């Protein structure tokens, strides 16, 4: 009968002084925006062997 | 001898930097992952080259810490090489609720599969429900559709937990969760039986936590 | 002194070792060390089969 | 059991090829010229027409051999000509099917010079036709087109 | 084991902070001597260990090196929005040969911004701030912060080099090209960057 005074009161009474934990959140890596895929197109001709 | 890997590096930390572990576990460490006991590979991994990685990740301002239950997790410095961040308070409200759920014996019979519905249940059994509901909405006062936004807001912040490895949902079925001991990181204000205001020093001071 | 102790209180594992008295605690701690050890040995029977 | 054999391999708008088109033989098939004449050009459509996976495709020259180089450049972009691109084999199946795989190829508009694959498969082709005329339109005298 | 020369290269003490800064997308230019030096000497064994990642290491003919992601990126990948390449396209323009004489390097935030505006179409400029504006003080109060916020994004990235001090003040960096458009045998920068940009 330890922990549930210990943890339930902390609950209820936890806005009068709010506190919160620090992580890692290292950056994201940008990269560039993929544009809509334009191709070459040039209806190329020739004689044929 | 020269051209000689001792020169440069310990042989044990060039061992464990060639794993083919090491590149994975880096980048989630990065993004602030939490390491328990269940992913057994990594786990086992950050074990066996404790002191290697620590020594390692000394180089970057950040400590990498082993907490007592066992989990493993980065705190950056005041001068951290990498960015650090903070929670919400909502995310508080669910981690300490949580941690309450794991704890609790009660439950135990499920094994570890708890529901999102139980979840919100225990927390509105415990916290001030309508005080609560003014982080939602500033005009709440207990309407269905504020409450179904509550809902909602818990279930977006409880998949950002996930990320951080503290719950894992299961397999097939995303209404319901497993978790995990890291979430006794947010018993750190209360597991020493003393002053709260003194732990609160003490916690700021080691980094561990901010105010808001 | 005080010190250590405060800096050992922290430190305790999950509710079953919520002895706040250290000392107390290793006992605790070496209980589980033997349950430990027995389940180990009962897997490794297993595990020969 | 009569096991399966490669027919042959076409070219469509290559580096130096407009429409060629290699007939294999059941055993050896050997490829001469001097120097720059297109025979490593010839494997690489091959190769391409076999794996399209562009992640793999690297394409270095003979010397450098086994150097994992990391090259800014794979080697591929240049082999092609603007416009679209094809590259096919024709096979015999053990069951004695025709069957033709290939891929289409096209350059990519922009800095980077990247690359566009999308792969096709015929079956049931009637033994008469050649790939060669399956995939060019007669256009004007003789001059023959590409068509996508 | 592993190479000699790559647990030395890691084992330097540059090593930490080229590599925090280029996990995040930044551009590595000539202007950096001794991180271009590092680069130039250890590039053979910091692709391989970046391969590792599934993300490339590149040296930009130009001369200066960036990382581009694969698809199956180890590390989390993020990318830039419509305006953002908009104006990487108008700094890429405005590294012109004018400029030597009109500017000595030295820009300013009310150029790119004048720029911005002139050139561009005013459709792609509502959808850039929002739809329902039409020619507005506030609209274009609002893209100025816009432009200020994505400048500032780029200069993360190493593209613009802000002269220290509090004034919105700018270089341009070599880097810029990787904005710019495919050359072709004689064809004219201006020319092909404004094609682009129509
Ligand atoms: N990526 C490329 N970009 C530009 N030109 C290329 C490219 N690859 C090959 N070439 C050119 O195409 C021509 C054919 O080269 P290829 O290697 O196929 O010839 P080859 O007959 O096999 O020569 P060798 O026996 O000397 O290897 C040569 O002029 C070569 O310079
Ligand atoms: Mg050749």
């Amino acid at each position: 009968r330890i922990f549930s005074q210990r943890l339930r009161q902390s609950v209820q009474h936890y806005f009068d002084n709010p506190w919160t934990l620090t992580v890692a959140n290292a950056e994201r890596l940008l990269d560039m925006r993929d544009e809509e895929l334009a191709l070459r197109n040039e209806e190329v001709t020739g004689e044929l062997p | 001898s020269s051209t000689h890997i001792e020169q440069f590096m310990p042989v044990k930390l060039a061992q464990a930097l060639a794993n083919s572990l090491f590149p994975e576990l880096d980048s989630q460490l990065r993004a602030g992952r939490h390491i328990g006991i269940d992913d057994l590979d990594n786990h086992a991994f950050l074990m066996d080259f404790q002191e290697q990685l620590e020594e390692f990740y000394a180089r970057y301002n950040v400590e990498l810490i082993r907490a007592p239950e066992g989990f493993f997790y980065l705190r950056p410095r005041s001068t951290t090489l990498i960015p650090r961040s903070v929670l919400s308070e909502l995310d508080m409200m669910v981690g300490k609720i949580l941690c309450y759920l794991y704890l609790s014996p009660e439950r135990l019979a499920n094994q570890g599969i708890f529901t999102s519905q139980e979840l919100y249940e225990e927390l509105i059994s415990l916290a001030d429900e309508g005080k609560l509901m003014k982080f939602v909405n500033q005009r709440s006062s207990g309407s269905d559709l504020d409450k179904q936004k509550l809902q909602e807001k818990v279930r977006t912040t409880l998949n950002r937990l996930r990320r951080l490895g503290m719950v894992y949902f299961l397999p097939n079925n995303n209404n319901k969760f497993t978790i995990t001991e890291a979430v006794f990181r947010f018993g750190a204000d209360v597991r020493s039986g003393d002053d709260p205001r003194e732990i609160q020093l003490r916690m700021i001071r080691d980094g561990e936590a901010m105010p808001v | 002194f005080i010190a250590v102790y405060q800096h050992l209180r922290e430190r305790i594992r999950q509710d079953i070792i919520r002895t706040d008295d250290p000392v107390d605690a290793i006992e605790q701690m070496e209980i589980e060390l033997a349950r430990l050890t027995e389940e180990l040995t009962a897997r490794e029977q297993k595990l020969a089969i | 059991i009569e096991r399966g054999k490669f027919r042959s391999l076409t070219l469509v708008n290559w580096n130096g090829f407009f429409a060629r088109t290699f007939d294999l033989d059941e055993l050896v098939t050997t490829l001469s010229g001097g120097n720059g004449a297109g025979k490593s050009t010839t494997m690489a459509a091959f190769v391409t027409a076999l794996i399209p996976d562009l992640t793999l495709l690297h394409f270095r020259n003979t010397t450098e051999a086994g150097a994992t180089s990391g090259s800014r450049d794979k080697g591929l972009h240049g082999k092609l000509r603007a416009g679209v691109c094809y590259s096919t084999l024709d096979v015999i199946n053990s069951r004695h099917q025709r069957v033709v795989v290939g891929v289409r190829l096209q350059q990519v508009a922009g800095r980077d010079r990247k690359v566009d694959i999308k792969p096709f498969m015929i079956q049931g082709l009637p033994t008469a036709i050649q790939p060669t005329q399956l995939l060019t339109e007669n256009v004007g005298e003789r001059q023959a087109r590409v068509l996508p």
